[PDB]
């Protein structure tokens, strides 16, 4: 992995040395090949991962979340250019610097080895996460609960793992894994194993610091935050239940309704929403409860719709967000209602809507679309009866989708708005960048359906 | 082409033309037309193509693995012989796999093939694919996502003494 | 109460004494 | 037809059921019965791909019909006499399913009249 | 806020159109429309007001018992087929601000023509927003109806979006 | 936009009301909250629960799609009352009666079918007839297995 | 009930202007300035060779040595075999049914 | 077979080619939509050489071009089925496509996108054809969600017209409920059986097929707009007339059934489903057709009657005809497209009038329009010998005959009735009478592109029925023998219509005033369904969605 962590810290040094007015170009410039070289962990193969050194890994499972990390921080670079222009440039620099920070611990945490390197660079990327939002951000319990209910138990749990089993390499916990038997204290092991992880994804009922998180956070953030850092969990989840069975098939019961429930649940609250960052946001959470799901009733096929899911919700979701912001780059404003009829506007724009909702409603044979049909095929399998809960919220989901078109696109243009000038260059180039290699994954999905397949 | 004893089909019987009519058949013209439009001039160019492949031919070859010591063999927690049983399993899995892909387009065209008449002329197609089916199901269903040759041992040992249970109560 | 009653169960040490 | 008003509204017990019949012996009230003759073979059948509905007692008369539907292309209207063979062999096979229809109401009402009779 | 005339000219239009629907032919429309106009004209000449809004109701219910429950609607009207069908062809004046220089050279005596207007609705902002000032009670207006222009040269307080509003057919 | 120009909590007192009602551009006749249970409108008005739809078409609204004017309190659901979703304009057949109709058409035809799958229309015929023991081999049947013949006669 | 003599003139003022306004929407003679049995059979020809000839040679070399090489990728249900019938393949003839009944 | 497969899919690549071009590519925007015409106008061409080898030796293949994705012990390709039902519809299809394409020039001709509107014009029909050319589930699948798409951005056309919008969601809303069940029955035959391939499928022929097939009947509810699902066709009508006459004829409407279809190998085994069918049929055609009784918009009207001749097809599915039910698709397509054209021609000649009670005197006005009207009429109604008599009265005679419900049969006898009587309602309000439209005289029809591509239809609602029913192999044993009062049932009740409706539409004429029924109100408001459940489920939904 040195051959991109070296190249990424390298992102540093020319980020401060380079001319006042190319730290934009020479960021950019040098973060898209970088990305073009992380193709190069495709060399999987069918019963080995591949596996680089003592630290470091990679696995048909992190390959696609470590190319779509490498992928975001160019664009994240596009989506902040135009709102930090009046930004003095040390700040500019440190903006960007924050940046890369996060690809580096994120690529790292990713491909970590040993569960603890993993869980050390997993908290790492709260740091330049919380700086951005905060010193960047338009405008407690969650971080007290967070740490007390989710990192400190992870820490112990990890910890006591180690002492018992010896090792926490995870190559070496796939030979060495024993069966976890029913007891109290294993109940807790459960928990303490988990609890991080499901609110970061986020889990029903430990949703509600997403939608403030989106809300308060530029551009940059959320779309990291929306594209990868939820994935986390998921990611965090997918290795930790490794060792977590059979204790699994019992535990996950409460999860696995709070899902099943919450996917309803935040699909119907997407209608209501009066701000396109909150309802992109209740948005997550519903596609996110349908991983979840995935990942508790572990079967051949839920793994494969799981990965798939991942990384079709990164790159939808960041592009809604990209394109609610170009909107509020014109109009200064979150509110959905505000701002209507913009297709008559804005011809090009329109379309680039058009699309990312058709793959927000899973629209076949979008990587959206696999992903969730692998899912609701392996929970039929489960429990017949889930297919209607799953039915319901593909019925949901397909209307707030397009009432979130019909109200900005559709309808009468705001008399009283006449600042909304024609979209940038810069703009229609980042929503191509979204969409353009979304849509080609399926011609080639294979390659995101993870380890399983 | 392809290995007919692997993808067989049956000897093809097509009747002669027997024209009760004086019409002449369109498709009998449209044929000629297109060998002479479409067929000849494509053949024309893949004679070509193959002709500059002859010039150079070069070869691949089919990656042959040796056998390992199956999980059976390996002492509990050994993982350098627990790695090389592993991932020999990991192997055989994708090919049981495939061998069931197999087995299933053989009756796919089978049933293609036989037309209306084909709840009949499939029966062995079906009765290969329904014995292959449940080995396979036997082997690997039910190990979950986490799956490996450990658990898959566990099922078998499972297996095997409900068998040998039965066995006694009979 | 509920976490008194699992550890008197499950034997879990308050003040464990030093052993390694 | 007239036969509904009499299973559903008059008495249900000398009416045929159409699922249950015939509940009376082939060859009751017939002393030797000849058997139906089948013309087309099974592999005759089989080899002309009649759906499977259709290999009934006439099917020797519609593998005809679409041999010469085969054989009189682009003509769709040169079969129009063997077509009609089949169409009327159908005919008698229907009306026979008429007379077994007929037959066994008869018998119910013979059961019916006896069984008075003996009381 | 509607007198009590302006309720039974409303009713009578309304109660002609739903006649309209059943009839459909026009004979049978014309020859009900006047026993209609007859039963309007018995009562005309009523002066006792109490007994006139009781005629008023009565006739309002009747008119609900026997509307039509399809009646015609005009295609452009509210509710009819053809309303804001155009609406996604109308786009504002300003959009032409934005204009690429090469989008607007294909076009110099048009946009020549525009910036005239830009500029007499710039000379004539000031002269508008005092008229309202000294024409407008203390408090603000009470109601909504705007003056005229009193001089001559001065143009009626806040008419660009009128004047300048799209065609009703603008493609 | 300052604090005092923003929803604040319950009103409690008259003079709150007064400061509320004229906050939302109401009079202070009209100004109503919601009650103060715990929902959380806080001193948010409640207005009349009407779909936009039923808002005259022909006035010039500062918003003609929504039906709305510029500084005029909205609903606090205005966007379940868009004239894309729930309306409440009067129908000319009262809502009572609608459903009782509509329920009763259901349930009457429900009823019927039942009845026509017990007592169903067929034709005087009897079973159709299939030679080579109802064509158990082309069925699918096992051709180890003799099967007990089925016969077929003449009439 | 008709317009008072304001409502009147601010109505007439209005029309003037948006009256100059609707005849300033036409266009010059000028504008836009832009900067710088036989055919009937043409165009179908050109057509026909572009959109038929061109794709169907190419569908035909992408079926015919890439598709039909592989196993089970074009299968085509077997041809009807009628009484009377004789085989290419083989010349086998296939012997004519039983003599029917008179019907 | 080289010729055979080679023609196939160079119909499909033909179709996407004016799509591929849109991306500079020697693209003509000076007549885009002449060029879109064109190659629907070839693409029939060469799908007709495969449908002729077809009826001359019933030659079907099943191409598995390319290999797209294997998961575990399922191979998934891109893989087409051509067959009876695919050989036979594709042809019709392309010809009623290639007259609405030539329809749309003439009617859509100031539209500023006219050439996006054909575009997605084609973009539906290319949807369409996946559909029925798909051999497994999940590529079926991307043909019936495709056409669902198409229908919400086509039915929106107009889109700042928020009725529009409305009833383009409420499309997507009635056909997504429809999809639950499609999902359902891919979920059940993967995990039972190990494929969503048809071949497989029909191979292994489950017993237990209740729950597969309940799936598969809810999706066809929601896509063919059966009765519970119904609401969004009628609605429909918000988008260009163009639209309905390509929604209604040869795509979306009529998925629903074709996916039945394709299933009736499965459907033969199971009594239940079947009856589960015939009554959804039985309830859907008699109700819509009680609809159009009353209703005064000529688009509404067409719209209501073809959910009741979706019904009749449903029905003929419930009874074990599906080869009958596909030859009604194929008829219905003609005269049901013609239908709306003629329409369009009426709307566009009295400047966007859609309401029969503004009409009037248009039979010499507008001879033309009057005899594909009259044709069309006739056809939809059963007149022997024309298009609609070749399905319609076989589906009669097999209903008549059957072991059925007999409610079933008695509701479905009375809608053929319904169809008699809305069909004079058109005819009188329309072309008879008086004028009774604007006086300023706009009405011409003598626009090319108007009258050839009305009159490819009126030959095909002449004669497809007969030519079709004349080439397609027989695939049942058509019941042929029935007593006198069981064989003439269709023409009776059609015309006991006829007279009725002629009846009461002369009552009109009269000088008496006229008091609405009950029974009135039921019929204009279509029951009350969409009244109560499109103000009920919103608010119930939205209400607890805030809270
Ligand atoms: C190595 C390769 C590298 C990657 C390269 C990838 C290709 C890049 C394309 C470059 C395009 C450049 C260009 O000239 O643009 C032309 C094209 C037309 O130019 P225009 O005339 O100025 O109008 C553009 C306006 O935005 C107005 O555009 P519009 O409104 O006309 O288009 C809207 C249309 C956009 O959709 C389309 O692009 C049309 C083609 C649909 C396929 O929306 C839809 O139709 C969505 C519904 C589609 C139905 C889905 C059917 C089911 C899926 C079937 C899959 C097939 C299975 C077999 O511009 C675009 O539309 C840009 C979108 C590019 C995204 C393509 C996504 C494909 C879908
Ligand atoms: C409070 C729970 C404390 C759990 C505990 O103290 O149990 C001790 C146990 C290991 O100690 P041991 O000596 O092995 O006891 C015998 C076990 N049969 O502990 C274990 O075996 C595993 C301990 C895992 C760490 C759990 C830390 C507490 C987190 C529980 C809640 C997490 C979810 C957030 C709520
Ligand atoms: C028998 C076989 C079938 C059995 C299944 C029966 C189940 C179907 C029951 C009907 C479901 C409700 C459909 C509601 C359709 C709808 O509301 O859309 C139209 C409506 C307004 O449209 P409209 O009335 O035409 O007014 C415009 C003209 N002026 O639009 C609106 O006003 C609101 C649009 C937003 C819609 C939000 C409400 C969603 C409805 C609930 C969906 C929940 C999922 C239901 C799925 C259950 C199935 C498991
Ligand atoms: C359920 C399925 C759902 C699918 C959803 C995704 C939809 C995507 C759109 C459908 C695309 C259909 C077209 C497929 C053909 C393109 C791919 C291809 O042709 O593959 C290469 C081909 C042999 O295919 P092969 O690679 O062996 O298949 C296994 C792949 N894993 O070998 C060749 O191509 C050689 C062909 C020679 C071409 C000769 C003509 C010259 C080229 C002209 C154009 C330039
Ligand atoms: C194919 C044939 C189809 C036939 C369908 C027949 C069944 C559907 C019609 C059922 C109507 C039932 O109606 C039920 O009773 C009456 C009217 O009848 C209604 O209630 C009211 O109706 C009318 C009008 O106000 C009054 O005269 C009556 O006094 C009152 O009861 C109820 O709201 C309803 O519950
Ligand atoms: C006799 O030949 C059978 C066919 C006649 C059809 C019967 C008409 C419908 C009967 C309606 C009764 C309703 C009871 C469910």
């Amino acid at each position: 992995m040195l051959k991109y962590i070296i190249p990424t810290i390298m992102l540093m040094p020319l980020t401060w040395l380079s001319k006042n007015n190319m730290i934009w170009v020479n960021s950019t410039a040098h973060s898209l090949l970088i990305s073009f070289t992380s193709l190069l962990l495709m060399n999987q193969f069918g019963d080995n991962s591949l596996n680089f050194s003592l630290l470091f890994f990679s696995d048909s499972l992190s390959t696609p979340l470590l190319i779509l990390t490498m992928w975001l921080l160019p664009l994240m670079l596009m989506a902040s250019q135009h709102h930090l222009s009046k930004e003095n440039l040390t700040r500019k620099k440190l903006f960007i610097t924050m940046l890369i920070s996060l690809q580096l611990f994120l690529i790292m945490t990713f491909t970590a080895m040993e569960l603890i390197l993993f869980y050390i660079l997993f908290e790492a990327t709260l740091v330049p996460t919380l700086i951005i939002i905060t010193r960047w951000g338009n405008q407690g319990l969650y971080f007290l609960f967070y740490t007390l209910a989710g990192s400190l138990p992870l820490l112990v749990a990890l910890i006591y793992i180690q002492n018992t089993v010896g090792s926490l390499n995870f190559l070496m916990l796939q030979y060495w894994v024993q069966p976890v038997h029913n007891s109290w204290s294993n109940v807790f092991m459960w928990l303490a194993c988990m609890m991080a992880f499901m609110v970061k994804m986020p889990l029903y009922g430990l949703h509600l610091w997403l939608p403030k998180a989106h809300v308060e956070a530029p551009i940059a953030g959320s779309m990291v935050l929306a594209a990868v850092l939820l994935k986390l969990g998921g990611y965090g989840m997918l290795r930790i239940t490794l060792i977590l069975n059979p204790m699994t098939d019992f535990m996950a019961y409460p999860f696995i309704m709070l899902s099943l429930w919450g996917m309803i649940m935040t699909s119907s609250i997407c209608l209501r929403q009066t701000d396109l960052k909150s309802l992109i946001a209740y948005s997550s959470v519903s596609h996110m409860a349908l991983v979840i799901v995935a990942i508790l009733i572990q079967t051949p096929w839920s793994y494969m719709g799981a990965t798939a899911l991942m990384i079709a919700h990164g790159l939808t979701s960041s592009m809604l967000f990209c394109l609610a912001n170009s909107n509020y780059e014109r109009i200064h404003s979150r509110t959905m209602i505000l701002a209507r009829g913009l297709q008559t506007l804005l011809p090009l724009m329109a379309t680039w809507w058009l699309l990312a909702s058709l793959t927000n409603l899973a629209l076949p044979p979008t990587i959206n679309l696999i992903g969730e049909l692998f899912v609701v095929m392996s929970t039929f399998s489960w429990s017949n009866i889930t297919i209607i809960l799953m039915g319901v919220n593909m019925v949901i989901t397909a209307l707030y989708s397009l009432y979130m078109l019909i109200m900005t696109q559709r309808g009468k243009y705001t008399y009283h708005i006449n600042n909304i000038s024609p979209s940038f260059t810069r703009e229609n180039a980042l929503m191509s960048l979204h969409i353009l290699p979304l849509l080609l994954l399926t011609l080639n999905p294979k390659i995101i359906l993870g380890p399983l397949y | 082409s392809w290995d007919k004893d692997v993808y067989p089909e049956p000897p093809r019987r097509t009747p002669a033309p027997s024209p009760q009519t004086s019409l002449p058949n369109p498709i009998t013209y449209l044929t000629k037309a297109f060998d002479l439009l479409v067929d000849r001039p494509v053949t024309l160019v893949r004679e070509f193509i193959e002709r500059q492949h002859a010039k150079n031919k070069y070869y691949y070859y089919h990656r042959e693995f040796r056998r390992v010591p199956d999980i059976t063999e390996c002492q509990e927690k050994d993982v350098l012989c627990m790695f090389e049983a592993e991932m020999q399993w990991r192997r055989d899995y994708k090919v049981d796999q495939e061998i069931v892909n197999i087995i299933q387009e053989r009756l796919k065209a089978c049933q293609q093939r036989e037309g209306e008449s084909h709840r009949q002329n499939c029966a062995k197609e079906l009765e290969q694919f329904t014995q292959v089916v449940k080995a396979y199901q036997d082997r690997y269903h039910d190990l979950g996502a986490h799956y490996s040759a450990r658990k898959c041992l566990a099922k078998q040992k499972q297996r095997m003494l409900a068998e040998r249970k039965a066995a006694k109560e009979a | 109460a509920a976490l008194v009653k699992m550890g008197q169960l499950e034997g879990w040490q308050v003040f464990a004494e030093p052993k390694v | 037809g007239a036969h509904l008003a009499r299973r559903y509204l008059g008495d249900a017990s000398v009416e045929p059921d159409p699922l249950r019949m015939p509940t009376f012996p082939p060859d009751y009230g017939f002393p030797e019965r000849k058997e139906r003759e089948m013309v087309a073979t099974q592999q005759e059948m089989n080899d002309a791909q009649l759906v499977l509905q259709q290999r009934d007692y006439c099917a020797h008369y519609l593998i005809r019909f679409l041999k010469c539907k085969r054989d009189s292309f682009p003509n769709f209207l040169a079969c129009k006499h063997e077509r009609h063979d089949w169409d009327y062999c159908e005919h008698l096979d229907y009306v026979k399913r008429m007379k077994e229809f007929e037959r066994e109401r008869r018998l119910l009402q013979r059961k019916k009249r006896r069984e008075q009779r003996e009381a | 806020y509607l007198t009590h005339q302006q309720k039974v000219l409303r009713l009578y239009k309304r109660a002609l159109r739903h006649l309209e629907s059943w009839c459909i032919h026009r004979d049978k429309y014309r020859y009900f429309a006047c026993l209609l106009r007859a039963r309007f004209d018995e009562h005309k000449n009523e002066k006792d007001m109490v007994k006139a809004t009781q005629l008023l109701r009565e006739a309002e219910e009747e008119f609900w018992h026997g509307q039509h429950p399809q009646p015609y609607i005009f295609p452009e009207s509210p509710g009819g087929t053809s309303y804001e069908r155009y609406e996604c062809y109308k786009v504002p004046e300003w959009c032409l601000d934005d204009w690429h220089p090469s989008e607007k050279a294909m076009y110099p005596d048009y946009f020549a023509k525009r910036e005239q207007w830009k500029k007499l609705r710039r000379e004539s902002w000031e002269r508008e927003v005092k008229q309202l000032q000294e024409e407008t009670p203390v408090g603000g207006p009470r109601t909504e109806a705007l003056p005229p222009a009193r001089k001559q040269g001065d143009l009626p307080p806040l008419w660009w979006h009128i004047v300048t509003r799209p065609r009703e057919r603008p493609m | 936009i300052t604090k005092d120009m923003l929803p604040g909590p319950y009103p409690k007192t008259p003079e709150e009301r007064a400061a509320a009602a004229k906050k939302y551009n109401m009079r202070v006749e009209d100004y109503e909250p919601y009650p103060d249970d715990g929902t959380g409108y806080g001193d948010y008005p409640k207005l009349p629960d009407r779909s936009q739809q039923e808002r005259d078409p022909w006035y010039d609204w500062d918003h003609p799609d929504l039906r709305l004017n510029w500084g005029e309190p909205m609903h606090w659901d205005l966007d379940m009352y868009i004239r894309n979703r729930v309306d409440t304009s009067p129908t000319p057949v009262n809502w009572n009666l609608m459903c009782k109709h509509l329920f009763g058409f259901v349930a009457f035809m429900l009823f019927m079918f039942w009845v026509g799958e017990t007592y169903p229309a067929y034709q005087p015929v009897g079973p159709k007839q299939y030679p080579y023991n109802n064509l158990y081999l082309e069925r699918g049947g096992d051709p180890n297995k003799e099967p007990e013949p089925v016969v077929h006669y003449e009439i | 009930s008709g317009y008072t003599p304001e409502e009147k003139l601010r109505l007439q003022q209005l029309r003037e202007l948006r009256r100059r306004w609707l005849k300033d929407q036409e266009l010059s003679p000028r504008e836009p300035v832009l900067p710088p049995v036989i055919y009937k059979t043409y165009r179908h020809s050109i057509f026909a060779f572009t959109h038929v000839l061109i794709p169907v040679w190419i569908i035909h070399y992408y079926l015919k040595y890439h598709v039909t090489t592989k196993p089970y990728t074009i299968v085509e249900k077997k041809p009807r075999i009628f009484p009377g019938d004789t085989i290419l393949e083989t010349g086998e003839v296939i012997p004519p049914m039983k003599e029917f009944p008179d019907q | 077979m080289n010729m055979f497969s080679s023609l196939s899919l160079v119909t499909l690549l033909l179709l996407t080619m004016p799509i591929m071009m849109m991306s500079f590519n020697t693209y003509k925007p000076s007549n885009y939509p002449l060029y879109v015409k064109t190659a629907i106008s070839y693409a029939f061409i060469t799908s007709m050489i495969p449908t002729m080898m077809f009826i001359h030796s019933g030659q079907e293949l099943i191409i598995s071009n390319w290999h797209w994705l294997t998961i575990q012990t399922l191979k998934l390709s891109l893989s087409f089925k051509m067959d009876y039902f695919s050989m036979m519809f594709i042809p019709v299809a392309l010809f009623v496509t290639w007259s609405i394409m030539e329809f749309s020039m003439w009617y859509m001709y100031s539209d500023p996108n006219i050439n996006k509107f054909f575009k997605y014009l084609l973009l539906f029909l290319i949807t369409m054809l996946i559909l029925v050319t798909a051999n497994n589930l999940f590529q079926l699948f991307i043909g019936w969600e495709g056409v669902g798409i198409m229908s919400f951005l086509l039915i929106g056309w107009w889109y700042g017209r928020a009725d529009a919008n409305t009833a383009a969601l409420q499309a997507i809303l009635y056909n997504r409920i429809g999809d639950i069940g499609f999902i359902l029955a891919m979920a059940w035959f993967l995990t039972n059986l190990n494929t969503w391939d048809l071949q497989q499928i029909f191979m292994l022929n489950p017993s237990d097929s209740n729950m597969p097939l309940i799936g598969l009947a809810l999706a066809a509810t929601g896509k063919s707009a059966q009765f519970g699902l119904h609401p969004w066709l009628p609605s429909a009508m918000e988008g260009p007339t163009p639209v309905s006459a390509l929604l209604h004829s040869s795509t979306m409407v009529v998925a629903g059934i074709f996916l039945l279809i394709r299933f009736y190998p499965l459907t033969e085994n199971n009594k239940y489903i079947q009856s589960i069918t015939l009554c959804l049929g039985a309830i859907t055609t008699l109700f819509t057709a009680m609809c159009a009784l009353t209703q005064n918009d000529i688009k509404k009207i067409i719209a209501f009657s073809t959910s009741s001749q979706l019904g009749l097809m449903m029905v003929t599915i419930g009874i074990n005809q599906p080869y009958l039910a596909f030859l009604h698709i194929c008829t219905h397509a003609f005269f049901k497209a013609m239908l709306f054209m003629c329409s369009g021609s009426i709307i566009h000649s009295l400047n966007d009038e859609q309401d029969i009670r503004k009409m009037g005197g248009l039979f010499k006005a507008m001879p033309f329009t009057t005899t594909a009207l009259i044709v069309g009429s006739l056809a939809l109604t059963g007149m022997p010998f024309l298009t609609g008599f070749y399905s319609k009265d076989l589906i009669i005679e097999a209903a008549n005959t059957s072991y059925t419900n007999a409610w079933a049969l008695l509701m479905t006898l009375i809608a053929t009735s319904f169809t008699a009587i809305y069909s004079t309602r058109i005819i009188f309000f329309a072309l008879l009478g008086q004028p009774r439209f604007p006086t300023l005289v706009n009405i011409n029809e003598n626009n090319p592109l108007l009258i050839n591509s009305i009159k490819r239809l009126l030959i095909g609602s002449l004669f497809a029925g007969y030519i079709i029913s004349n080439n397609i192999p027989p695939t049942t044993i058509p019941q042929m023998t029935m007593p006198y009062y069981l064989k003439t049932t269709a023409l009776i009740v059609t015309i006991l219509g006829f007279i009725l409706a002629l009846e009461i539409s002369n009552m009109t004429k009269n000088l008496k005033y006229h008091y609405p029924s009950n029974a009135f109100k039921f019929s204009t408001l279509l029951g009350y369904f969409p009244t109560i459940m499109h103000r009920l489920a919103p608010y119930m939904n939205l209400s607890m969605s805030q809270k």
